[PDB]
């Protein structure tokens, strides 16, 4: 329901994930992975009824109003450095659905195994990181359709509205 | 040297309309021409005991006596004996069997339980329970109907009768059944049917819908 | 003559936390005065078990062997020898016993059933049913706690582990307890606690009431006139 | 010369099932030749002692003893001696050890608190507390269970057995979690957990969640009119 908190600045620390060693050492934390939007994460719905229907749903308020919180990057005048933002975001949504990430998030735990497993159940096409990369196409092109939602700031420009998915 | 005399069952009898019994004969050397038979006890002639069991591998014979008589003259408490003779048992062994004449009966209570609030709000699947109790004696039937089709009998699970310690001679039994989460959220039919001797038709049956135990929420009263 | 060696049950072990192994060597001839004791695969002994039951009224000889053993020694995976000698038996026998290691392992999930609400109507009694499902091996603990202090065991009655069919290799179980009404629309927490294996801790437990529910209700009386 | 003879400590010993004792001497030179061994009340031989330490730059050699006692041995009430024997020094030490008996065990109550709602309004933050008193002795073991996972001890912290004056000479404690409220309303049940000798089985359970305090009912009443 909340867009933003503060944007970047120096916050960046370590003890929220205590005892960091785990496979290096101790990081800082971005913001993106401190707010990002997401909406069945607890166990609560725990599986869903017939598939992800919904991550483009929830993309959908990443940066319609997530990501204009206010035109930041209107005053700021630096609508590219807001497209490195959502470039950032994809990249981390590529991470999270292909277990990378290295926070102990909810999204972190078997929720994401547990339903890709599931709709998996016979083995039939194992590659979730294929059909995700398949929806790529789809999952950003729907990411910039929330963005004309926000202020009628649009350019069709294809390095603002077309991404090389295939590559990261 | 085993010989088993296998009575007929309430369940059996009342899937199949019959009274059929048999008798088997087990643990004897793989020679032929066992001398097997029913009789009643002024020894009445059965029918041919069709399908002789073919040697097992494991060198003991098997021999089957099948006999099939109304059901009423079981019910009667007659006693009826499987007349078995062979080389190695020289002498007739008697299986005289008969049902228990001379049991109390008591009238089955039933209830249907729907599945837990928590387990439906974890949204993966629906267990139903039906639960029979207070009934004498034992050996009760139990099925699952659904919007008018029967199911599969492995999709469900039975009990078996067990005695409770408060009731001297009665029992009580369980049956769990698992659907989906969403299927139940339509919620049909989903009854339960069970059959025992003390009813008055030897059947009862149980519904239970998605909203049934829901309670009213809004006592809205309007005056002028 | 028969030889058991019993091995410790977990439902025993967890009860008692003093697991002890028992060997029954039955249907000997009449002989006083046997040789029975437990060793481990390597021979080491145990105390002498006392209490030796008398020669059956079977016309046969009774030999008990009871051994108390660490939970962790019994844990490590060894194999344990009852040592038997009777003058029936040409040579000693051992008798090697070891558990099955090498099983799968899946927690369970617990439920609890308030009474059907028409049973709660002819006025004798009620049943709460204490549910277990989907654990993984079998031989699972339950019982029930009242307030603290434990109820009888006769009061409730509890089922044996079967197979379910709807997935692979699991097992359900459930417990029902019968408690008079007119006190349990009173309070009477009447809490069940389950005990296996594959749980974190070994232990877990839920509790149910009378108010487990009924949501809030709403009494508009709008009188616009 | 001190000898730090620990025995294991009951959240330890559930922590661990496998409990292990330690005897090491310090205040000595950093000399090789250190025998820490252990008996029992009877004087029975024990388990040998290994990872002794080395010539550690400290100017001490805290030699450690480690013995792999049994549960049952040490909950027996039999006391057992380190016999600490040195090169420089062949008189060992004499330290006997055993549960210091007495007081009756009493079984605690654990009570867990809700966030408070005047709490739940400035959208930052949620509290939850899980309270034990009134058990005998102290040294009682509490953590969190959450959705069937455990937690790591450094999101939350935990208060030393303070004696309760009201009382006779009983303790109590409380174990506090700060967790979101925008999780924590959305089922999250954050059980917490506790373990102490007196109980039954040593383990009990409190769970908690939105519902716990929501009203009961309303009597709103409309008496639109203009009389």
């Amino acid at each position: 329901k909340d867009k933003t908190k503060l944007d970047e600045l120096d916050e960046w620390n370590d003890m929220d994930l205590r005892g960091t060693y785990n496979k290096h050492k101790g990081v800082l934390i971005p913001p993106r992975r401190r707010q990002l939007c997401f909406s069945r994460i607890v166990r609560g719905p725990a599986n869903l009824r017939s598939l992800n229907e919904f991550k483009e749903e929830i993309l959908k308020g990443a940066q319609s109003e997530g990501k204009f919180l206010g035109n930041y990057y209107k005053e700021h005048k630096d609508k590219e450095k807001a497209l490195e933002a959502m470039k950032n975001s994809f990249y981390d949504y590529e991470d999270i659905i292909k277990g990378t990430d290295m926070l102990t998030n909810i999204e972190f735990k078997d929720i994401k195994i547990k339903l890709d497993r599931l709709l998996e159940k016979e083995t039939n096409n194992t590659k979730k990181a294929e059909d995700w990369w398949k929806t790529n196409k789809k999952s950003i092109w729907n990411a910039m359709l929330c963005g004309y939602k926000k202020s009628g700031n649009k350019i069709i420009d294809p390095s603002w509205c077309t991404i090389p998915t295939t590559e990261t | 040297i085993r010989v088993f005399a296998i009575p007929p069952s309430f369940a059996s009898i009342f899937l199949t309309k019959s009274t059929k019994l048999t008798c088997l004969v087990t643990d004897l050397t793989t020679y032929d021409s066992v001398t097997i038979s029913w009789t009643r006890q002024n020894g009445e002639a059965v029918k041919t005991h069709t399908n002789i069991s073919e040697s097992h591998p494991n060198a003991t014979f098997s021999a089957v006596g099948e006999a099939s008589i109304c059901e009423d003259d079981w019910n009667s408490g007659e006693r009826f004996t499987c007349t078995v003779t062979h080389t190695d048992l020289p002498s007739p062994l008697k299986q005289t069997i008969s049902r228990p004449k001379g049991v109390a009966l008591h009238r089955p209570d039933v209830y249907l339980l729907p599945p837990a609030r928590e387990q439906l709000n974890l949204r993966e699947s629906a267990t139903i329970t039906c639960l029979v109790t207070g009934f004498s004696p034992a050996d009760v039937f139990v099925q699952w109907m659904q919007r008018g089709q029967p199911l599969s009998p492995e999709k469900y699970v039975t009990s078996a009768p067990m005695p409770e310690p408060q009731a001297p001679g009665r029992y009580f039994a369980h049956s769990i059944l698992t659907v989906s989460e969403e299927e139940w959220n339509t919620g049909e039919t989903y009854t339960c049917v069970v059959a025992h001797e003390a009813l008055p038709n030897r059947v009862t049956e149980r519904t239970v819908d998605k909203s049934t135990g829901k309670p009213t929420l809004y006592n809205v009263s309007l005056v002028m």
